[PDB]
RNA sequence: GGUUGCUCGACUGUGAGCGGACCUACCCACUGUGGAAACACCACAGGAACUUCCAACCUUCGGGUGGCGAGGUAGGGCAGAAGAGUGACC
């Protein structure tokens, strides 16, 4: 049989400075062949520890692991804000390997309002019969936002498509790039379109807007 | 130190084809080490492949790779394969080559990894990116950037000016179109000032589709 | 013929609590640690404990020394000896 990994939480907010806990309970007793790694997005995963309470060449201090039987513990006496990663916790007592589902950890700064742009179509793009309009949200905190595009005040469904930066983790802050798409021809059947940001920083709710057209 | 694990041969393959990924060492000698490969698809976690054991070439697979993976060590070129059999969409991954450390320094932890290659399962055909700009407003910053829009598969790469412009720079991930294909934008603030004077090239590469676009952002042409 | 000593000896034995520790070579194993080493390979330490034993050595004859994988094969050690001699004695 395999030997099952099960960490908590999936995901931690904490405020810098903060202490964190994750735990990884296996599911047979696997020795103290654990190791705990960081991974942080687009890298590869570093080691961190590795006989369970062993600190690994170079990983700062305020990393430790802890076992009690078949429950292992990594913990961060007091988040820095680079701390922000995917912690894995891995078996290799037994064969097949096994890795924690991970954990993901954010950092918790002041509320930052987000900057708002709207940008209109290209002319490149419009010759080729597609119409994309892109609105920005920059550099704000917490992630929580709600975008709405409304054309000729009319609010929009489905055809939005948004993404998300990771948090900056000198900013501790995220963005957004909301993207309505319309064809062509439902493009030209308009003439104000508008980005609608509703975040915890700002008061009221702000749009940017363009009329088509308009130099 | 020169402790290095260099992947290749990822990539994008039909469902049921093959693949072989390798695996360069650099500042070590494989042969006194465990090599093995984790794979993680793209948002989820990691997960353990196979491994090679040193001096007994033993091999270990993960139970979802059975019978179609196979690890392999060749001394002379300091190097480690993977070939991969019958490929299924869900093998779609970051595949990443790793050193187990020596016991007597870090246990059987993983203490240096690659930086992963990325192995692509689907049968839709490439498709390189049309690069739209991202002109800033007429109207003390604003922000400006390029739509990256319909390529397949994944990655693209945005530098702006050759790589000379680093700062305030966000490239959004990629989202899927339900067209199939991959739309991202990348874009940057500046102080309004520099409009006029300060060309703003985004560079555009699609290792996939053989492509790379530069492509200049002006303002408003009016 | 008896009694036995003496020498050759077929063969068998090496006996496990109310009671088994002989040696050597190879093989086959088990456990730990170490070898850049999760299995494989190699080296090395070691076979629950309390006992029991001296096939081995030394002895001032009081005692001491050294010694365990109930594995396989085998060459011997030590114990009986079927039998062959062969004496003293009746």
């Amino acid at each position: 049989s395999d030997i099952q990994m099960t960490q908590s939480p999936s995901s931690l907010s904490a405020s810098v400075g903060d202490r964190v806990t994750i735990t990884c309970r296996a599911s047979q007793s696997v020795s103290s062949a654990v190791a705990w790694y960081q991974q942080k997005p687009g890298k590869a995963p570093k080691l961190l520890i590795y006989s369970a309470s062993s600190l690994y060449s170079g990983v700062p201090s305020r990393f430790s692991g802890s076992r009690s039987g078949t429950d292992f513990t990594l913990t961060i006496s007091s988040l820095q804000p680079e701390d922000f990663a995917t912690y894995y916790c891995q078996q290799s007592y037994s064969f097949p390997s096994t890795f924690g589902q991970g954990t993901k950890v954010e950092i918790k700064r002041t509320v930052a309002a987000p900057s708002v742009f709207i940008f209109p179509p290209s002319d490149e793009q419009l010759k080729s019969g597609t119409a994309s309009v892109v609105c920005l949200l920059n550099n704000f905190y917490p992630r929580e936002a709600k975008v709405q595009w409304k054309v000729d005040n009319a609010l929009q469904s489905g055809n939005s498509q948004e993404s998300v930066t990771e948090q900056d983790s000198k900013d501790s802050t995220y963005s957004l790039s909301s993207t309505l798409t319309l064809s062509k021809a439902d493009y030209e059947k308009h003439k104000v379109y508008a980005c609608e940001v509703t975040h915890q920083g700002l008061s009221s709710p702000v749009t940017k807007s363009f009329n088509r057209g308009e130099c | 130190s020169e402790v290095q694990l260099v992947e290749s041969g990822g990539g994008l393959v039909q469902p049921g084809g093959s693949l072989r990924l390798s695996c360069a060492a650099s500042g070590f000698y494989i042969s006194y080490s465990s090599i093995h490969w984790v794979r993680q698809a793209p948002g989820k976690g990691l997960e353990w492949v196979a491994s090679i054991s040193p001096y007994s070439g033993s091999t270990y697979y993960a139970d979802s790779v059975k019978g179609r993976f196979t690890i392999s060590a060749d001394t002379s070129k300091n190097t480690a394969y993977l070939q991969m059999n019958s490929l299924r969409a869900e093998d779609t991954a970051v595949y990443y080559c790793a050193r187990q450390g020596y016991r007597r320094r870090s246990g059987r932890g993983f203490d240096y990894w690659g930086q992963g290659t990325l192995v692509t399962v689907s049968s839709a055909s490439t498709k390189g990116p049309s690069v739209f700009p991202l002109a800033p407003s007429s109207k003390g910053t604003a922000a400006l950037g390029c739509l990256v829009k319909d390529y397949f598969p994944e990655p693209v790469t945005v530098s702006w000016n050759s790589g000379a412009l680093t700062s305030g720079v966000h490239t959004f991930p990629a989202v899927l179109q339900s067209s199939g294909l991959y739309s991202l934008s990348s874009v940057v603030t500046v102080p309004s000032s520099s409009l006029g004077t300060q060309t703003y090239i985004c560079n555009v590469n699609h290792k996939p589709s053989n492509t790379k676009v530069d492509k200049k952002v002006e303002p408003k042409s009016c």
